[PDB]
């Protein structure tokens, strides 16, 4: 219950999107580093390199 | 009823074991934060008599022995020093973990 | 005193949009 | 004249740590057995040092 | 009756312009006493660098006599009456007041007029006082404090006029003579750059009299067509350090650049400034203060004392934090003081939001008790706003500050900005800049 | 509104003015100064000073802390060898709990062992930070080479004292001191109905008489701190009359006559008898003024002077010769006119600021019990006559001198070649 | 929970056969049960009975 | 004028001392701060005098000799 | 530089014992300059005594006219060859001092020791004086230290009226201290806190009663036998033997023997003792007091 | 100073750990107490007690002709400057003829100390001194007093 309150719940809601965008930079850097076919197959550009 | 309790906790105070070794039951606490303060705030005699039983509680430990019979420390008489300064610390830090989430 | 110390000339030093020391400062901040 | 055990960087170093370490008085021989399994590993690295010299 | 209606039951200041320009204000209350202050647009930005010190001459020889009263007549006339005179200059303004009893008001006027418009200018008084503005920066150096303020604004201001402090270098306190003491008086000394402000057991209408018939036609020409401009200051990130290890504390200053008196921004920043606060060895609070910072250091043993300001000039400022603290904690209490300012900048919370805003509160209303402080409100107000800010308006801005207009507005001030570091004392574990500036973003934001 | 007092049977003062301040403003006057310790307490005065944010019967430290800076009140204590006053300002929304923390502070203490340990070491920073500057250690030695038993207490703990003082002690102290009959609540901007309230609910446990005082008693003497600085600080007071006298008016009239302070900033006191005098034949810089401290019980009246280590004898014989001639009789009617008004506008310039309001009403309370109107003040200021300075000026040159002097004392003069 | 470890010793000892299911599914089912359950409620109990709480 | 700031002008704030137990809102001038003063050294305690006999020669009565040497001990002669 | 330090530790083990600060205080209190300086060095001077201030001192004050080089063991003409080796090139008389003018008064340091010491001192005669030698006897007949372990002191006058209205641990004797220009004379008392004035006021009226001059002439050949051994037990030791020999040859420029001292001792009348009590008595007075103070009297209510 | 002859007393000085110390021979009828006592802060104690056994253990296996010249005069200096004064006379004779039957005379003594040399120094320390089980006497703040195994270990070297 130490987590659990008003003041934790808006430092939760502030910090909502700055983990959501760090997520996204994990995600896309994970299918960077792995070539994921599975996203890798939609964006136009990097289309081309798979043929 | 509370006789037959009083009595399973004789028997059970009897199998813990820290009355033959001459310690209490607050001298048997473990020493988280909390449990710190409660030593700091303790005066300088309560202090010395903890250190001293806990250090003759090391020592047959080391010798692998106990004390007497006579000398074991009874249910009775096991006095609960840091039980109110233990209690006042965890009111403090509840009251700060209040204001804090408040 | 303290006063007769001057920070000395850094023009030659300086990046081309902080050279004016009459033109504030924080519309290329953003740039630089 | 200086005390070498304690002003010898690498000697002052295993002092700190191997010697001159306030231990506690009783603990038993189950505490023999960090020492064990280290000297375990040293044997372990000379022996299959010589098992890959020869292997 | 509320804060909101005693703040509107706080009496509003009159304000009426003679026909030089020169701007009448006043605020009545029920007090015995008065205060009537002249407030002068002139100072450190205005002086070039050849006058550098010459505000400060005029301000120290404004009471040594005037050519009505010459010699001491007009301090035995003020010591008669029972009145208290003083003056100050700071980079912008120049004032000079007197606190007095309401029925020595047109005394009081009459020997303002002639402080302001009469000062009398003998060579024996300027040698004299040469010495004594010599003495007094000597002790002024004594002092602390006042060197890192003064670094500050040298290393932040930088090639314009506001980095040159109040005093001036030493050589130009040396050669600078009576002719350029007189020059500034016949340049910066005109009716349009001065207010008469009152505050106390004053009427307006004596008060505005009393100026007709005294500071009328005070000087309200230049003399030669030519009003000086006040350009813009550029600010520039920086550190100086003033190295000497033999001192027993350390001063280290860290600021970036403020909006300036015109911004509405200024009530944001002084509630963060608020959150933030000051510190001391003399406060009992302990380890149960509201600020992080304050805890943390008597928490640590970290710092002798901190202090957060938000000094403003004409669009420009400084706003940041001063300490004092041994020499081996600078590095921690760096880390800790941007640790909080980056704290306000990305999850203030609405709990030390409101805190701040009851602080800033409490700050306002504790300043403008007493006629003194009133009376130079009231003269720094039409000085810079050019008008009165009631305390209604004040509170209102202060209502209208939440949490997410503070780390909106801390982000814009305080983020990823390059600061001036001013650095006295033992300061070798002060950081170098580009730690500080690392200091000054987080990876995480 | 207007100021109004009642006196609750217990032995209570209530002041109350309803000006519509932004900022209600309530203090609690105690006679509790260091005047009431003898040499077995000494620094429990100190220590209940730098004690007012300590755990309560009611409210911890931590709440009480928390809550004040959160209201965004303030909490101080201003204490003289007299008296002790506690103070809380803040908003008018928040008063309520303002009183509520400043009366368990002031009524129930729990004073804690590890809490005034942790407090002890405060207090030695509190004392090195006061003796910073040289005048409080001139002005603290003067009275305890001045007086012999009561006001000869420090307002600062001895340095042995640090470490001695206890939680009982404390306890005895609040208990002996913090009585009904010895204090007296001012309130400013807070309704008299609801300051009678909480006083009625958190001043219903000790209404006692408290513990007397002991007399204070003269010995007068010199004493010298050899400390090798450039400027020699010496005061040279008497015994004088005791607050609230006509005499004791007489008294400021001098000081303000001789010189109590600068009018004009950087001036040369044009108008001081004391710096003229000084300056008549002195060219290194001084700085010379009368001092002037009355208590219920007694009074020190004298002249401080900072000056050069070598001009320090002739700094001190120009001004004590000031004093003999005022004493004679050399003297202007218009000189006492003109420190008249001085003393007068010192005295509403003391009072146009809310802390100097509420400190006057509260040592008003505590004196009398009635508050006096600043016109009536006014009106014995214009009644003390230029024979009543004579006659206070004679009075301090025929008593017999204590001196404090700090500095290179080389040539610093003792008292008997004064 | 050491003779719960013996048993799972021994159970990968001898293959996958009966009655080895059955003895290796309880083994592990109390293995689980012990470690995360029943020693912290023993904790509990026993500074109930210690009058801690 | 019954108040130590209405009589003494320029010696209220040393003739009284005052402490914030809680900060204000607004900081006052000349905040303060010791500069690490340091510590008188940690030296032996001298025996008491419980009894008279052993009180009794404690009384000085001859003038003080300092003495000190090479390699003997610095003695206090009274 | 690095001797400093060394100073301060040194200041610190003399300030061990209360009664090294107990007589620096009343040196102080006594005299207003040339006697009253310090024998130790202050603290605010520590840190800040030079190199040129030491050679100042020492080609000032370290002369050949102030100087005697004294020795036991050695030859007169190898002394008078060191002498005329190393000690001509001194200049002379040098500087002179400052007379060492009296003032009084008294200063009380509450520190919350268990035991006051209280030292009450006047002027009194100097070294070379009939005077000086009657403070002596003076001193000896109303107690300058115990001539038996864990004893009563018998014939201590000040012990005996002490323990006559007391019970309690005190200690109390007769303080002298004569110098080249000006004396001190007077009583020290280490008593209890709560009976610290009895103590004092006791010890004060046992010398106002010899003052009156109730005193028996076989106590004041006592008090002589008493002087006499102890001067005789100084000079028996050769370190105290040639401390003696060399401080008459600074003060007096001639060696007198030891049956000329007692000789002299003996000529001290019993008339000489009442005038030295009568003008300790009538004389100023100095006090040092310190410990817990909330019972000592002052100097006016003696 | 940091140049006192005494080893031990310059490395105490150099290095700030003790506040004193001192060396004692009591003796009583065939017995006796030899070694030394030292008052230290609670920092310094385990570096006290290393350099003074190191100093005691110098003296056992390499001592030095010139430091045994001047221990001789030191000690010849401290028996006649005890034996100046009456009342220390009146002592030794009692201790003497208490002790050893009869009074030792100076020339007897000053005998002896010249018999002294460095050999039979080494000798005798090596005999008293030299892995020897000691009395360890301790009050205070001593936790950081060595353990008597250590000094024990200390009572012995391995390079000798
Ligand atoms: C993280 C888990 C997913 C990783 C992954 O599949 O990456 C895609 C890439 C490439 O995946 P892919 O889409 O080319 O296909 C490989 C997967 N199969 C054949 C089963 C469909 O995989 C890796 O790089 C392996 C990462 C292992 C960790």
């Amino acid at each position: 219950s130490r987590f659990l309150g008003p003041r934790y719940r808006e430092l939760a809601r502030n910090w909502i999107p700055t983990a959501g965008m760090w997520g996204t930079v994990g995600a896309v850097g994970l299918v960077w580093a792995t070539d994921w076919r599975l996203i890798l197959d939609w964006v136009p550009y990097i289309n081309g390199k798979f043929k | 009823s509370s006789k037959w309790l009083d009595g399973f906790r004789k028997w059970y105070y009897n199998a813990a074991g820290f009355n033959k070794l001459g310690l209490m039951r607050d001298d048997t606490l473990h020493e988280t934060e909390d449990v710190k303060e409660a030593i700091r705030r303790l005066p300088e005699d309560l202090y010395n008599d903890r250190m001293f039983r806990i250090k003759r509680a090391l020592d047959l430990t080391m010798r692998h022995q106990i004390l007497p019979k006579d000398q074991w420390t009874k249910y009775e008489e096991d006095k609960f020093y840091l039980e109110p300064y233990l209690k006042e610390v965890i009111r403090e830090r509840k009251e700060r973990e209040e204001w804090a989430k408040k | 005193s303290h006063t007769d110390v001057k920070v000395p000339d850094f023009s030659d030093y300086r990046r081309a949009e902080v050279l004016d020391s009459t033109k504030s400062s924080k519309e290329s901040s953003e740039a630089r | 004249m200086t005390n070498m055990r304690k002003t010898h960087p690498l000697f002052k170093i295993i002092n700190h740590s191997f010697i001159d370490l306030p231990a506690p008085s009783n603990i038993s021989s189950w505490w023999n057995f960090g020492s064990l399994l280290g000297v375990c590993l040293m044997v372990q690295i000379i022996t299959g040092l010589f098992l890959a010299m020869h292997y | 009756a509320t804060f909101a209606q005693a703040l509107q039951s706080v009496p509003e200041t009159q304000v009426s312009i003679l026909d030089n320009g020169l701007r009448v204000a006043s605020e009545q209350s029920s007090h015995a006493t008065c205060t009537v202050g002249v407030w002068i647009d002139a100072g450190s930005r205005y002086e070039t660098e050849k006058n550098n010190g010459a505000g400060y001459f005029l301000e120290h020889l404004a009471f040594k006599g005037t050519k009505n009263r010459p010699g001491n007549a007009l301090e035995k006339e003020v010591e008669s009456i029972g009145a208290h005179l003083n003056a100050y200059s700071t980079r912008e303004h120049t004032a000079y007041l007197i606190k007095a009893l309401s029925k020595d008001l047109p005394k009081v006027v009459e020997l303002l007029a002639d402080i302001v418009q009469n000062s009398s200018l003998e060579d024996s008084q300027i040698e004299k006082e040469r010495d004594v503005i010599l003495r007094e920066m000597q002790e002024n150096d004594a002092s602390m404090q006042n060197v890192v303020f003064d670094y500050l604004h040298a290393t932040a201001f930088q090639g314009t006029p506001l980095a040159q402090a109040v005093e001036g270098p030493s050589e130009n306190v040396r050669r600078l003579s009576r002719t350029d003491l007189t020059d500034y008086l016949n340049r910066h000394y005109k009716a349009p750059r001065m207010v008469l402000a009152a505050a106390g057991g004053v009427e307006h209408q004596q008060l505005l009299d009393l100026a007709q018939k005294h500071l009328s036609s005070v000087s309200r020409v230049y003399e030669e067509d030519a009003v000086p401009g006040l350009t813009p200051c550029r600010f520039t990130g920086s550190e100086i350090r003033h190295r000497d290890d033999a001192l027993p504390l350390a001063h280290v200053a860290i600021a970036v650049e403020g909006p300036g008196w015109a911004n509405p921004d200024n009530v944001t920043l002084q509630v963060a400034n608020a959150i933030i606060g000051h510190y001391d060895c003399t406060y009992g609070g302990g380890v149960h203060l509201s600020s992080p910072l304050a805890s943390v250091a008597v928490a640590n043993k970290l710092c002798q004392s901190f202090q957060t300001f938000n000094i403003s000039y004409s669009d420009t400022g400084l706003l940041g934090a001063h300490f004092v603290c041994d020499a081996m904690s600078i590095d921690d209490m760096v880390f800790f003081l941007q640790g909080q300012w980056m704290r306000l900048c990305t999850s203030a919370t609405e709990s030390e939001v409101t805190r701040g805003k009851n602080i800033l509160r409490n700050a306002l209303v504790s300043h403008l008790d007493g006629t003194t402080p009133v009376c130079e409100d009231i003269g720094r107000s039409l000085l810079t706003y050019g008008r009165r800010i009631p305390l209604a308006e004040w509170e209102s801005r202060i209502q209208e500050v939440d949490a997410q207009m503070l780390r909106d507005i801390c982000s814009k001030y305080f983020y990823d900005q390059c600061p001036a570091v001013a650095g006295y004392g033992p300061i070798e574990q002060l950081p170098d800049y580009n730690r500080i500036r690392s200091g000054m973003f987080w990876l995480r934001f | 509104q207007d100021l109004e007092f009642t006196k609750l049977p217990n032995g209570l003062v209530i002041a109350s003015l309803e000006n519509y301040a932004p900022l209600s403003r309530i203090g609690l006057f105690v006679k509790a100064g260091s005047r009431y310790e003898d040499s077995n307490n000494l620094g429990t005065s100190h220590l209940l000073r730098l004690a007012s944010s300590l755990t309560t019967k009611g409210a911890s430290s931590f709440k009480i802390t928390r809550g004040i800076e959160a209201v965004g009140g303030k909490l101080s204590v201003t204490a003289t060898r007299e008296n002790m006053a506690y103070t809380v300002e803040g908003i008018r929304s928040d008063i309520e709990i303002l009183m509520e923390f400043l009366l368990n502070v002031t009524t129930a203490p729990e004073f804690r062992r590890w809490e005034v340990a942790a407090l002890r070491s405060q207090l030695k920073i509190d004392k090195a930070v006061a003796f910073q500057n040289s005048q409080t250690r001139i002005i603290e030695n003067l009275h305890d080479v001045a007086y012999k038993n009561a006001l000869a207490n420090p307002l600062y703990c001895p340095d042995y004292r640090m470490g001695k003082i206890t939680s009982e002690e404390l306890h005895y102290f609040v208990q002996n001191h913090f009585t009904s009959a010895r204090m007296a609540l001012v309130g400013l901007g807070v309704s008299h109905s609801v300051l009678k309230q909480v006083a009625e609910q958190f001043l219903n446990m000790r209404g006692g008489l408290g513990l007397a005082g002991a007399k204070a008693k003269y010995r007068g003497g010199e004493i010298r701190e050899q400390n090798g600085d450039n400027l020699v600080h010496a005061a040279i007071v008497a015994e004088s009359a005791a607050i609230g006298n006509a005499e004791a008016n007489a008294f400021s009239v001098l000081q303000h006559l001789l010189g109590a302070g600068p009018h004009i900033k950087r001036g040369n006191n044009t108008t001081s008898l004391l710096s003229q005098s000084v300056a008549k034949g002195s060219h290194q810089p001084f700085d010379v003024s009368a001092f002037n401290a009355s208590y219920s019980d007694s009074g020190l009246f004298g002249i401080y002077t900072i000056s050069q280590a070598a001009a320090a004898g002739e700094v001190i014989n120009a001004a004590y010769n000031q004093v003999k001639a005022v004493a004679q009789g050399n003297l202007s009617s218009a000189d006492v006119q003109a420190a008249k008004n001085k003393l007068k506008a010192g005295y509403l310039m003391s009072v146009e600021t809310s802390e100097g309001f509420l400190s006057e009403i509260g040592s008003q309370a505590l004196a009398a019990g009635s508050y006096m109107p600043p016109s009536t003040v006014l009106q014995q200021i214009d009644s003390v006559a230029d024979a009543d300075v004579v006659k206070a000026a004679k009075k301090f040159v025929s008593g017999k001198k204590s001196m404090a002097a700090s500095g290179n004392l080389g040539h610093t003069p003792f008292l008997d070649e004064l | 929970l050491v003779a719960n470890l013996l048993i799972l010793t021994w159970i990968g000892g001898q293959p996958v056969e009966h009655p080895f299911i059955i003895i290796g599914q309880l083994a592990s089912i109390s293995y689980f049960s012990i470690i995360l359950i029943l020693m912290p409620i023993s904790g509990i109990i026993e500074d109930k009975m210690l009058k801690l709480y | 004028m019954l108040s130590v700031a209405a009589r003494s002008g320029p010696f209220a704030p040393v003739l009284s001392a005052t402490s914030r137990g809680v900060a204000g809102a607004l900081r006052p001038l000349l905040q303060g701060a010791v500069p690490a003063a340091s510590e008188p050294p940690v030296l032996d305690v001298k025996r008491p005098f419980l009894c008279r006999e052993s009180l009794s020669g404690q009384a000085a009565a001859r003038p003080l000799v300092a003495t000190v040497g090479l390699n003997v001990p610095a003695s206090v002669r009274f």
